[PDB]
């Protein structure tokens, strides 16, 4: 049917960062002498090859400096007889960075049996990034433990992502006592902060 | 008299201030509030919610009749294992608007 | 297929919340940001400003270019001892909208 | 031209607190047999006389329970015989009352010659009021002096207004020490409150 040939009726597309610079969009075609530009919305903004920088290659498909269709929603290549199109590649821009991780209170928690443990761990990071959190520590026999993950606001507008995971145990024992690793996970790049939790009477 | 120029212009003004149902776009991870882990494309949807202003305080602009509407939108999570994976969710859009009192 | 359903309606979707100029209501009030003792009837104008949501978090939705809008509205001051007297604000009205990097 | 006849081409109306609860639009007209209604926007709304309660007298114009134009920015009466209409009326609801005018500190102010003083009064009213501050020093010899007027935001949403007026001196001298008082005024309604400010070596 189409001279353009890529799984699923929708692919997509990684801008992590340079460089190159360049991403590319697998817009693999049928024949070689084919004039293919790379469209991009929202709002619509046509790109075509500048050799060398901005290429389609019939085994490659389309090369572009990321920067150009960041902004994008989504992409499609777009070659023309007399206008055929690639699938839609939806845009999808993705941060690694971790600044720093810190944990709240972040030096000697002392602690009495019954006592309530509040560990508030913070990661902050570069623009387009999640986290996901993982903890370790001492009980991890289940004993009246509560974990909320939270988004506060870094703008201020800086140029930066503030993240919140809050530890709770409500009746501390000495069973509890030891040491509490927080783990921030941001893509694939992953910074790792502890303290140690002291229980006496 | 000149005072037909001023008069046209501002019960145009009230007319397009009013209380009424209006398009805008809604961050959808903020209404479903979802997670430090996860993004949507796209960021938002184009819903109708209540807007314009009330000539007395005391009465604020709300909607009294609302439909609902599921739009499909991809998630994602990270670290990414997947996949951006199809999802719906169901936000609520107005259909009419009153200022009605406060309390 | 159905995935041309949920194509269809999720192009149409990031269409509807780009970033655009956008008819909103401004209180007036709060931009001149005037007084305790001062009222605006109209207590609004209806002007556009950009709007919309940017793909990319580093880039958010602002004006390239802006004209500006003189409208009369008649101010009230208390105690009242006038006496509704037609005054005229200047009004930013933004005509074009681009989302650009945040610094 | 016309049988409606009532200064300026726009008149004004204001809502002051009940009762009686209705207000007059004056749309005193040249004849008597007249079926008027009271055209209220925005939104469009009309209202018939049900006598007796809304009525149309034609030595008296219109009469609404307020109520039911409160919401409205304009208002006009409108007779047909086959339509007229009167000058637009500019609706003002109008609120009086304050509740209560706080100074802070409220009590025992003790500065020494040099000091910066600074005075907060503070308003809070029901809704639809604006005020005007005036202030009573002992010195007014005009001696680094300052004052600004702020509007706190209730909400809360509660179901009400918060003022805030600021004075300020930077190096009070002993010609200063005496009463200062701060008044609120919202509409006729005006509440008075002092404090004593000392000032020694
Ligand atoms: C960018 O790096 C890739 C590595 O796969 C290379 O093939 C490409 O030629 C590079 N670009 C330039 C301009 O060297
Ligand atoms: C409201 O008070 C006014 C006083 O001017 C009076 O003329 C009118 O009749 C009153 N309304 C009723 C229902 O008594
Ligand atoms: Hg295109
Ligand atoms: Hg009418």
């Amino acid at each position: 049917r189409s001279p353009f040939i890529a799984s699923d009726q929708h692919g997509v597309v990684y801008i992590t960062e340079n460089k190159n610079k360049t991403v590319v969009i697998p817009c693999l075609g049928s024949i070689s002498n084919l004039n293919v530009s790379l469209c991009a919305r929202y709002p619509e903004k046509r790109f075509v090859p500048d050799g060398n920088r901005i290429s389609w290659d019939s085994k490659k498909g389309f090369t572009i400096p990321s920067y150009m269709i960041s902004y994008a929603g989504m992409v499609f290549c777009e070659a023309k007889i007399n206008s055929y199109q690639s699938i839609m590649y939806i845009v999808v821009v993705v941060g690694y960075r971790i600044y720093d991780v810190v944990l709240s209170p972040s030096h000697g928690i002392e602690l009495s049996v019954g006592e309530k443990l509040v560990l508030n761990c913070t990661a902050r990071t570069e623009l387009n990034v999640g986290i996901d959190f993982n903890w370790e520590y001492p009980s991890s026999k289940h004993q009246h433990k509560k974990l909320v993950n939270r988004d506060l606001k870094t703008q201020s507008g800086s140029e930066m992502k503030k993240f919140l995971s809050t530890l709770t145990i409500d009746g501390v024992t000495r069973s509890d006592q030891g040491l509490y690793t927080c783990a921030a996970s941001s893509g694939l790049m992953t910074k790792k902060n502890s303290t140690f939790v002291r229980v006496h009477e | 008299h000149y005072n037909t120029e001023i008069l046209k212009s501002i019960d145009n003004e009230w007319r397009k201030t009013q209380c009424m149902p209006r398009e805008v776009a809604i961050d959808v991870g903020k209404e479903f509030g979802v997670a430090t882990n996860t993004f949507f494309k796209p960021p938002c949807v184009s819903v109708y919610r209540c807007g314009g202003c009330c000539n007395s305080e005391g009465l604020q602009c709300m909607n009294t009749s609302t439909s609902y509407l599921s739009k499909t939108l991809f998630e994602i999570t990270v670290p990414l294992s997947q996949g951006p994976k199809p999802v719906t969710i169901s936000f609520a859009n107005h259909t009419s608007c009153r200022c009605m009192s406060k309390l």
